[PDB]
């Protein structure tokens, strides 16, 4: 089973090994116990070029783990602007919702990734989507007193 | 109550800890060579509080400089006052924590804590009547956070009848957009709740907002920020370093500022706000209570004041200060709790700091400080729910239960501030 | 005669004691180094001033006094001030670490370190008395040493000197010149633990003295030196009966006899007149009637309360200076008729009178003008209960929330003791209502 080896290779950032495993038939869309795919772990650890090569080889860009997290969610949380852009250009759902009601925009606002915040807004992020507690991205901004975030969401 | 053992740990702590000595040595007339070249007796009356006098009219700061990254000792030495510190107290490891709290608290830091405690005992034995311990550090890193809180706990064990006071820098994405800092702050706030008696909250979010929108600096550096930190630390230590009508010490502060043991997180403020390089009494009392002047990005008008201590510096009618301070408590009576009589205390100091001629420093125990802990906890919940980078902790020795417990203790603190925020007298 | 020892505790007790002994020197003709030219008997004496000053072989006159503080700074000023050569240097006792405005420290933790030495030093002064009457005790309410160490000391002396009376001068706190937010707690716990161990306590409300210093003396922002000079003149007029010739309040037994009908209601209210600024050096000299009628102006009281809304159980008049006994009668005879001054039904409606014919002394550098006659009225009125109610509610506002309580339990004290003391104050408030306020 090479799928268990691709998952660890993407996480570590070994580009040549990922090419090796895919050529030998490894499951690009395998999952670990928590439903994470190699695309999830490449995006979470900022290994951009592994993300890129995976997309051109059939990876499911909207694959959700057992908590409903898409690769775009994890990229926005950790704050990887380029990978955020690459995912959106490869069919990522900008307003996907995990099991806590969070969209990616929810996560980029909470962590202060104001650059990624602007990107999501331009690419269709809904400013009206509520989490489980019923807070939009703007609702989050006024609560924690983030005037920089508030300005970006009003425009 | 005379002697204080000042410690500075990690990159941030040593940076603000070195600025602290640079500003108070100037105030007390001490030069980079340890010589006293002042012209006032008021600078040496309580000079022993922070300085160990030596031979040849030398004054060595009672300071213990700690870090895991060996580079920090180099940046401190190349500073103007970088050779006044006793070389024996310099304790620096070889492998930094790399923004990992577990390395600071459990592995890399824990192998070096005995080297620091040995130094603490040396300085504490030279104390005729030691008050307690002081620390400057960050919460969002690995050394000042992880190792700093371990040191606070171990010193607590060997000197339980002394007071521990910390200067603690709260992380902000506006100054450091690193996602592991919510974990490290929450793990650090959990420790500060149990182990310290009083903690000053110096939030990098507030420092950024002050430098960027109030002072108009489009790209603040660690200089613009620490210019605010070192001034605050001058204010809240004034009545410890100069005679004054009160014999204020770390315990008299604690007993009258801390109504319940866990609510010892203060919100310091400073007036006037000013940038480096580049005022009547009713203005000073006004600006001192303004949200724009707080060193923690909380709006005090969203909560109530449990206790306040405000110190002025310079030449001004002490009678006018009394009238203005009584005026603030009459026109803002809905922001001070009614079930603590005479909960505001004022002191005036003759010698102002540098540059400025007037000074006003604010120390608040405000229920609005929950907004800070809410902001951090929101960032911690998002990271921890996705288990992001959690293996960087359990791989050092931690277990997942230490994350939930520090998280459980943090949100309790928010409920406690809200409770007393709604408590009435009737 | 019969000797008196004065114990001064904490900063406030020491700073008042320093000013009081200064005034005592001037009034008696004692020079700062102890010599007393008018004392015709060297090395001994049976005079009335020997209640306060023992004598050595070289003609020195040394106060019967002890000064105790847990920190050194305040007493170090007395060890090196003007009257440094006056006191027994062994009776100037200091620790290193004060009580941090915490009753529990002063009484339990820190106070334990020095309570034995304090007594042995007291014992050395007692060894020199022929017939000790008892003790004068000067201490703050709101401080940690003034409260906690005082009550521990009063507990000890009541075991070791069971036949000697105790009289306290205790400074009641005010927010104007206050120190600690916890001073209500300290004052309630010191009142409970000392109540059974003190015969008569003279309270001094800092709020009352502060206002008199501002009004009658035109001092914009009084300092503790300003307050303590006025306090000492009032203390002098209250203790003069022990130090000079006289027929009223001649010893500590009679203070209890005249002023305290029931032992728990032992808090007399002192009123004093006239108070006139030294800048009015050419003031007209008020008459006996004027200064006597001024003993019923609430302004001139050392504890802010309204004796109109109360009943008197005792009323003594202490005059100093140019005072004709007949003039006292006409001034009082008006008070019994024209003014509404109610005594309780069970007390002989009468004013006891003492007259000392020398005018009061003023200290050089003071704030008071010289006057030809003055009067100190010691009464016992139910209206002082108002001062207890004012303090008891400030306690209630914090105690309901248990604010600051862990500071006490963490210093050797049981949380319940708060409740036993507060009920004791409720019983005292009922004590004054039962008597008739
Ligand atoms: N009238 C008067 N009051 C004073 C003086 N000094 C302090 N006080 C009052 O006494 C109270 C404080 O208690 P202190 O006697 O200073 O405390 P302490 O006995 O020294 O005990 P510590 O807590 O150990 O310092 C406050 O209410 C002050 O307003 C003084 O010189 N004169
Ligand atoms: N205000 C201020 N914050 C700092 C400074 N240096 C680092 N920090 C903050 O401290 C946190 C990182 O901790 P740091 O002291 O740099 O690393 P450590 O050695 O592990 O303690 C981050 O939140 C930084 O933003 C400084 O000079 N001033
Ligand atoms: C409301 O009740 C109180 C609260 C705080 C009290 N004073 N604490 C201090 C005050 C200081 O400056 C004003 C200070 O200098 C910065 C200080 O240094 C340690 C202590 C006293 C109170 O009675
Ligand atoms: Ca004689
Ligand atoms: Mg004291």
């Amino acid at each position: 089973d090479l799928g268990k080896k691709l998952l660890e290779a993407a996480r570590a950032g070994q580009d040549d090994e990922v090419r090796i495993l895919m050529a030998n038939g490894a499951d690009v869309n395998a999952t670990d116990a928590s439903g994470l795919t190699p695309l999830h772990l490449a995006a979470t650890y900022g290994h951009l070029e592994i993300v890129e090569v995976l997309l051109k080889h059939g990876a499911d860009v909207n694959a959700i783990d057992i908590m409903g997290s898409t690769p775009l969610h994890l990229a926005a949380l950790i704050g990887h602007l380029e990978i955020v852009e690459v995912l959106l250009k490869h069919g990522a759902d900008v307003n996907a919702v995990d099991t806590w009601g969070d969209t990616p925009l929810h996560l980029a606002a909470i962590m202060g990734h104001l650059e990624i915040v602007e990107v999501l807004l331009k690419h269709g992020a809904d400013v009206n989507a509520q989490d489980k507690f019923g807070k939009t991205a703007f609702d989050i901004s006024i609560d924690n007193g983030n005037e920089d975030l508030a300005e970006i969401l009003q425009k | 109550m005379r002697e204080i053992v000042h410690i500075q740990a990690g990159q941030c702590g040593n940076q603000i800890g070195a600025k602290f000595w640079e500003v108070i040595s100037d105030e007390h007339g001490i030069d980079p060579t340890g010589s006293y070249h002042g012209d006032s007796d008021l600078q040496l009356e309580r000079i022993n509080v922070y300085y160990n006098e030596a031979t040849g009219n030398k004054y060595v700061p009672r300071a213990i400089l700690v870090d895991l990254e060996p580079g920090t000792m180099d940046s401190v030495r190349s500073g103007p006052f970088g050779q006044i510190f006793r070389p024996d107290n310099f304790v620096f490891g070889q492998s930094g924590a790399g923004n990992n709290w577990a390395k600071g608290h459990y592995t890399e830091g824990a192998e070096l804590v005995d080297s620091v405690l040995d130094v603490v005992r040396k300085e504490s034995e030279s104390c005729d009547c030691l008050q307690g311990f002081q620390l400057t550090h960050s919460l969002g890193g690995g050394t000042g956070s992880g190792m700093g809180t371990l040191l606070i706990s171990k010193i607590r064990e060997e000197y339980p009848d002394r007071i521990m006071n910390t200067f603690s820098v709260m992380p902000s994405p506006k100054v450091s957009d690193t996602v592991v800092e919510p974990y490290n702050a929450t793990l650090s706030v959990h420790q500060l709740v149990e182990n310290t008696d009083e903690t000053y909250c110096i939030d990098n979010e507030a420092l950024y907002d002050i430098c960027f929108r109030t002072l108009k600096l489009t790209t603040p550096t660690y200089g613009d920020l620490n210019h605010l930190v070192s001034a605050t630390m001058s204010g809240v230590t004034t009545c410890l370093r100069f005679p004054g009508q009160l014999n204020a010490d770390l315990r008299k502060l604690a007993v009258n500022m801390v109504p319940f043991p866990r609510l010892h997180f203060f919100m310091p403020g400073f007036a006037p706000l000013t940038s480096r390089g580049s005022l009547t009494v009713p203005e000073l009392t006004q600006q001192m209570f303004d949200s724009k002047n707080m060193m923690a990005a909380c709006d005090p008008r969203h909560g109530r004041y449990l206790t306040v201590a405000a110190i002025f510096r310079g030449r001004m009618s002490m009678k006018e200060v009394d009238e203005q301070m009584l005026n603030v408590q009459n026109k803002n009576s809905s922001y001070f709790v009614e079930w603590i009589p005479n909960n505001v205390k004022t002191a005036v100091c003759d010698i102002p700091p540098r540059g400025l001629k007037m000074s006003a420093t604010f120390i608040g125990n405000s229920t609005a400080i929950q907004e800070l802990f809410k902001r951090i906890s929101e960032q911690f919940t998002a990271m921890f729910r996705r288990k992001a980078f959690l293996h960087w902790y359990t791989g050092e020795g931690m277990d997942e239960m230490e994350f939930t417990e520090a998280e459980s203790n943090m949100n309790d603190l928010v409920s406690e501030y809200q409770q007393y925020q709604d408590a009435t007298a009737d | 005669m019969r000797e008196c020892i004065s114990i001064h505790v904490g900063q406030a007790g020491v700073q008042i004691g320093n000013a009081c002994w200064e005034l005592y020197c001037l009034e008696h003709g004692i020079q700062p180094d102890g010599q007393m030219p008018s004392d015709k008997t060297i090395g001994g004496g049976d005079d009335s001033f020997n209640t306060f000053f023992s004598e050595t072989g070289a003609g020195k006159h040394v106060p019967r006094a002890v000064f105790v503080d847990l920190e050194p700074t305040v007493i170090d000023e007395v060890r090196t001030g003007t009257y440094r050569q006056l006191f027994h240097p062994e009776q100037l006792i200091t620790g290193k670490e004060d009580a941090a405005n915490n009753y529990a420290r002063g009484h339990y933790t820190i106070g334990k370190e020095i309570i034995d030495l304090v007594l042995d030093r007291i014992r050395k002064l007692a060894d020199q008395c022929t017939g000790l009457q008892g003790f004068l005790v000067f201490h703050s309410f709101g401080g940690g040493t003034g409260s906690g160490f005082t009550s521990l000391l009063m507990e000890r002396l009541s075991v070791d000197y069971g036949k000697k009376s105790k009289l306290e001068f205790s400074i009641y706190p005010a927010p104007q010149v206050s120190t600690a937010v916890v001073e209500p707690y300290n004052s309630i716990l010191t009142t409970h633990t000392t109540l059974e161990h003190s015969d008569c306590a003279f309270m001094v409300d800092n709020e009352a003295i502060y206002d008199i210093c501002r009004r009658n003396l035109d001092i914009e922002r009084p300092t503790y030196t300003n307050l303590n000079r006025l306090i000492s003149q009032i203390v002098s007029s209250i203790t003069a009966s022990l130090r000079f010739d006289g027929a009223l309040n001649v010893d500590l037994t009679e203070f209890q006899t005249n002023l305290v009908p029931y032992p728990r209601i032992h808090f007399p209210l002192a009123t004093y007149a006239p108070v006139i600024s030294a800048e009015k050096a050419y003031h007209e000299q008020l008459s006996v009637a004027e200064i006597t009628n001024a003993c019923f102006e609430p302004a001139n009281q050392m504890v802010k309360c309204d004796p109109r809304h109360g009943k008197y159980m005792a009323c003594c008049l202490l005059y100093r200076g140019d005072v004709v006994p007949k003039d006292v009668n006409a001034a009082i005879a008006t008070i019994k008729t024209k003014r509404s001054i109610q005594f309780v039904d069970w007390c002989p409606t009468g004013f006891k009178v003492g007259i000392n014919y020398q005018p009061p002394t003023v200290v050089p550098g003071g704030d008071l003008a010289k006057v030809q006659r003055a009067v100190c009225m010691l009464s016992n009125t139910t209206a002082i209960a108002e001062a207890w109610a004012r303090l008891d509610h400030k306690f209630d506002l914090m105690y309901a929330k248990r604010a600051f309580v862990h500071w006490y339990v963490g210093e050797g004290m049981e949380e319940g003791e708060f409740s036993e003391a507060r009920e004791d104050m409720a019983a005292l408030e009922k004590d004054y209502e039962e008597v008739g306020v």
